[PDB]
């Protein structure tokens, strides 16, 4: 006798619409009157249908720390960063730039690098693993538990 | 750094007809969180500062006319001016919007082909207070001519002249789509006093047979 | 309204220094982001600088970094462009734009000239006549680019022709202005073309009347 959309939300017993990406709330949807919504800044975001009333602040790609825009800042999108041509992010995150390597899943840190030697990276043994590309982890080994219910692979734990 | 390539460079179009512009980027455009390619369109008229014509690579800005339609996406964009006009001549840019450094297109130069129409020629002689300072700038006028290819020659006491000319063009008219055309012979005030008939002799398409306007030195 | 007005442009020194300025108008200047875009003459588009509307994020075109430096004041409703050690590839119409996401707003442009030349003032000599006909003025021998050229204080447009400067081996400009009018309007109308040239703070008023024999 009565619905409610997925770009709704339910707010005194009324199915209001929710803001869709880009734009904030300005005052909450009634009987016979909609949500009505504002764009955001021109420095700020908002990443879903929403129901904020204030955007968020735009990620600056700072130079001093080597990063690049790869993508600019949209209404609906966060600014996107990377790093010189030589270089690399320190993690997906990419809050700032390395020239260091990290090993990836399936690998561990033999060596944090140091100097002018890069980070020196071995393949995880039995039992062992790593499942996360990093610059310092070393391989942790796998839980030796009593239901083993699925084997580990290396960069995977044994999920008992 | 993206690299905007345009093509063509140049691009003769006949009024009324469809002009194309097409523009490749180096990378991709394309915005996964809203699913925009971020590719602007610029017209810059002579002398100019660029008005905005297309954002997202097809939404067209408030104001201009339906005729330009943007369109394409991922590396490949094209702006087409449908039923062009006169007032279309203008150089057209397209702007990489995704990412910085923002990176603009090297520019198409857009030219309206109309009829055919012939120069009025006019000749100048050097004032008398130019004179003075050494020098005699004889200048030769075509007048509202399309095409651009026009060809001056000077003659001083029926010779022809060789190297002390130089050409000037206007931008092609917003109305009436015509160009038009200076010819300033430079010369020493001793070899313009040496000699008496000078003579500007102009050809172009749309004339007959070739147009020489005249003045002897001294006489008037 | 909605405007920008540069200022500011002008001849300087390589290794010198200049501060151009941008008035914004007509519209809510702290709302927007701010960038300054540059025309080599005869040449492309070129972006070099950003502000952003709240933080005040600040991004450069690579060929600008360290010596240019873009800034604001939303109180004074102005944005700013710090150039230092000028070189001679800075030579450029400077254009002011808005941003909010694509450049919609632009500056009237404002040209800077990076030259050890220095300024000279034009001399301007009579194009005089002898349906219709054609008149005009050839302004010669000044630097820097531009002058400006009207026709009775721009009470005649009709038919005003001004040609492109050309650089001469002298490294000065020299181009013609050139109106067409009807011969009968000759010994009655009377024509003028009003030359003004701003880097050199010249203005000059040459009266073209047809030459009598």
């Amino acid at each position: 006798p009565t619905a409610c959309r997925e770009k709704q939300y339910l707010i005194n017993s009324q199915c209001c619409s929710l803001c869709q990406p880009g734009q904030k709330l300005v005052s909450d949807c009634t009987e016979f009157t909609e949500t009505e919504c504002l764009p955001c800044g021109e420095s700020e975001f908002l990443d879903t249908w929403n129901r904020e009333t204030h955007c968020h602040q735009h990620k600056y790609c700072d130079p001093n720390l080597g990063l690049r825009v790869q993508q600019k800042g949209t209404s609906e999108t966060d600014t996107i960063c990377t790093c010189e041509e030589g270089w690399h992010c320190t993690s997906e995150a990419c809050e700032s730039c390395v020239l260091h390597r990290s090993c990836s899943p399936g690998f561990g840190v033999k060596q944090i690098a140091t100097g002018v030697s890069d980070t020196i990276c071995e393949p995880c043994p039995v039992g062992f693993f790593s499942n996360v590309s990093s610059a310092f982890e070393k391989c942790h080994p796998w839980t030796s538990c009593e239901t083993k219910d699925l084997v580990v692979q290396q960069k995977t734990d044994v999920v008992c | 750094d993206i690299v905007m390539t345009q093509s063509p460079d140049s691009l003769a179009v006949s009024l009324g007809e469809r002009a194309t512009i097409n523009c490749k980027s180096s990378q991709s455009l394309l915005n996964r969180g809203n699913q925009k390619n971020y590719l602007t369109w610029f017209q810059q008229k002579p002398g100019q500062p660029p008005k905005l014509l297309i954002y997202w690579a097809s939404t067209r800005e408030s104001g201009v006319p339906d005729r330009f339609s943007g369109s394409g996406s991922g590396t490949d964009f094209t702006l087409t001016i449908s039923s062009l006009q006169a007032e279309d001549v203008a150089v057209y840019y397209c702007q990489n919007d995704y990412t910085y450094p923002l990176t603009f297109g090297q520019g198409t130069k857009l030219e309206i082909k109309r009829t055919v129409a012939a120069p009025s020629v006019f000749i100048f002689p050097p004032s008398d207070e130019q004179l003075k300072s050494g020098t005699a700038s004889v200048v030769c006028l075509l007048n509202n001519f399309y095409p651009r290819e026009a060809k001056v020659q000077w003659k001083v006491d029926n010779a022809l002249q060789s190297g002390n000319s130089q050409e000037s063009v206007t931008e092609q008219d917003s109305k009436d789509s015509t160009y038009s055309l200076s010819s300033t012979l430079t010369l020493s005030k001793a070899d313009y006093e040496k000699h008496k008939v000078y003579a500007c002799e102009v050809t172009h398409q749309g004339l007959s047979s070739p147009v020489t306007k005249s003045f002897n030195r001294g006489e008037c | 309204e909605v405007q920008l007005v540069e200022s500011g442009g002008g001849l300087v020194k390589p290794g010198g220094s200049l501060r151009l300025s941008c008035a914004a108008s007509g519209f809510t200047f702290s709302d927007y982001g701010m960038n300054w875009v540059r025309q080599a003459p005869g040449k492309g588009l070129e972006w070099i600088a950003y502000i952003s509307s709240g933080r005040g994020n600040i991004y450069y075109a690579d060929t600008v970094k360290g010596r240019f430096t873009i800034s604001r004041d939303n109180a004074k409703n102005s944005l700013y462009l710090q150039m230092n050690s000028l070189r001679a590839e800075d030579t450029a119409v400077y254009y002011c734009a808005r941003s909010w996401g694509y450049f919609d707003v632009w500056g009237q442009g404002t040209t800077v000239t990076v030259s050890s030349a220095s300024t000279k003032g034009p001399s301007v000599f009579p194009l005089a006549p002898s349906g219709t006909a054609a008149l005009g003025c050839l302004v010669k021998d000044y630097f820097p680019e531009p002058v400006t050229v009207s026709w009775n204080s721009g009470a005649l447009t009709s038919g005003v022709h001004t040609f492109p400067a050309v650089l001469q081996s002298s490294g000065l400009y020299s181009l013609s202005s050139v109106v067409t009018v009807p011969s009968s309007s000759l010994g009655t109308q009377t024509y003028i073309c009003n030359v003004n040239h701003k880097p050199s703070n010249t203005k000059v008023d040459k009266k073209v009347e047809p030459k009598s024999c």
